[PDB]
């Protein structure tokens, strides 16, 4: 099992839009719970990406895939992304062990 | 009773699979049999068939989450599987936000109707999530025909 | 074959959001049954197995309620007077859809049956309240049933 | 016809109760079956369908978990021991009603049925779990039946 | 077939509220989704109004009429209102395609 | 017949958390509807408290206990907090009046 998080590194300006997408590789299990966490430059904190308005996430279940898209991109953007899957919603477990996607880290600038 | 009639359960010992078991309340007599997890018809003649599972979860995944249970015919002879009874239910509207406590959903689903059967004709009963399936309780998931 | 009267009619996959009963392979209609103005006439007084299942199905839940119901009744031979015999009441919307939201289905079955005395002549119906959400588009899913015991 | 049957349905006068009525039109109870301390009494061995159906309604959800349970149940004639035939759970409420908001009332049915061998003399129950959201203010929603096959 | 949206303009101060009323005429079809958007002064998009708060939808299913209230306005309230009627959550759709009120252009000045 | 809502008193500072408790105590019915309402120091208006993200909500059905736990907390979650118990979902009602908890004035300040 490994999860492909692409790309790795991420510079826009801003007003822009930008998409990272994770994919489950090497395991016979499916998508099940998938979420969105972000780490903000200068803090030590992580949070929960919710879904809807400047963040759309979409998942193609055929392909393993899903992705986040951030439109309208701002300097407070900028810091690490990173996805997570789980399967605790299950009553028979695909997997015991949630897995994450290695990370990405963003960079938002103004436009001068 | 001489009518040939079966009622069989989901076995608790299975891990995640929807097994059919035989013998407590559970019935299986005068001709029919349990093969390849079907049930088959030993003569013509028309039959009640029914059956109920339940599904559980422990909160609504990211991915859309459509429940199926689907009884089917086979012929004996013409190898071709058409469904007789299938139901379709969606317990989950919106994915559970992280952190919040356990509230699990369980969903049943019960089909029976009345069809003319031949002899040797193979009876499925079969879902699509066994991620979901409950059968932790007794009386939840069950199997039957009975000839009329 | 069996002498018992017995029928088993399916929804019509060509009706425009509608329920009319049809009498296919794998459906049944023998021993004095009828189909007779979307309704089944019952031959001969007896005890009868009367069920039914419909299913119903939405892209998402609107802003005006949805209750769905499905019932079915008897009307008897001789005063033409309508008494349910069976019915149930679902409701598969909490919350109406926010806009900008991607469309996701819902499903709703509704499974019926009981035993009944029924008498020569007397007419049984199955009928839900919202056609505009009913969901025929695959065998097995919506029928309509009796079978004399 | 001479088979043991019934078809009892819930009694609309019982206060937050699920108490079973026989003496109904459209109900039955004949050739040995009886209704004593709110239970079918089998009159004799045989194959027996049993089935029975439950209406749930709330007028919103509220903050703890609700689990609908509907159980048919067996106690053998010489034990006074229940040992459970069939049942169904359901979870009608996911999310909480917020206060002041448009009361939406929800309903959830439950249906069960099956085949199964009694002894005579054999007492079968049909039972719920919350009966402070049972709902029997309309005929032909709430029943509970046996025949022998 | 035809969704009359009035009044067609309304003029209010900071403090005050105002009701958009929307009624579906000539149609065999009752209400089923309705929506609110609005494109604010200088804006060249419209955003959809979320109902509550300060947002009050009411609905009558039998007249088929239907009305926006908002209360305590503010100067960024002015705009274009329109109403939108679909039908898109239906399996057998009465109408496969939506209908819009004629619009409404609101003006919240000071004082 | 009575909720204990405790503790009567809470002082804290920014950034800290805190832990409401109410018990349903001599009542023939269980927990049906549990509310919390708060009204703000200076303030004369209750307003109701949205359960989820900063705001957690534990429920003991066993012991009729349920409890409001704040994270982050801020001066303007300053004020005086109630609980409020209600059966209206039921068809069958254990109880035809509301029930309150006797309040908590919480208190938070700044570091020094
Ligand atoms: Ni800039
Ligand atoms: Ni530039
Ligand atoms: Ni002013
Ligand atoms: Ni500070």
């Amino acid at each position: 099992a490994r999860v492909d998080q692409t790309p790795q590194t991420i510079t826009k300006e801003t007003g822009e839009s930008l998409t990272i997408n994770c994919v489950l590789r090497d395991s016979n299990c499916g998508l099940s719970s998938t979420y969105w966490y972000r780490k903000k430059s200068g803090s030590t904190n992580e949070e929960s990406i919710s879904k809807g308005g400047r963040y759309v996430e979409t998942i193609n279940e055929g392909s393993k895939s899903f992705s986040l898209r951030i439109n309208d991109l701002t300097v407070e953007d900028s810091g690490t992304y990173r996805c997570k899957l789980s399967w605790w919603t299950q009553n028979w477990r695909c997997s015991n062990s949630d897995v994450y996607g290695g990370g990405t880290v963003v960079t938002v600038n103004h436009h001068h | 009773s001489d009518k040939p009639v079966a009622h069989v359960v989901a076995n608790p010992q299975a891990e995640g699979q929807l097994q059919w078991l035989n013998r407590a309340n559970a019935l299986l007599a005068n001709g029919v049999e349990l093969r390849d997890n079907q049930l088959v018809v030993p003569s013509e003649g028309l039959y009640l068939i029914y059956s109920q599972v339940l599904f559980k979860g422990q909160g609504c995944p990211s991915t859309h989450v459509l429940l199926t249970h689907t009884i089917s015919r086979i012929a004996v002879s013409y190898q071709t599987k058409v469904n007789l009874l299938s139901a379709i239910k969606s317990p989950c509207q919106r994915e559970t936000p992280e952190g919040a406590e356990a509230k699990p959903w369980y969903e049943p689903i019960y089909l029976g109707g009345v069809f003319q059967l031949e002899k040797g004709d193979r009876l499925s009963a079969e879902i699509n999530r066994p991620d979901y399936l409950d059968f932790a309780e007794s009386g939840q998931v069950y199997f039957g025909i009975i000839a009329l």
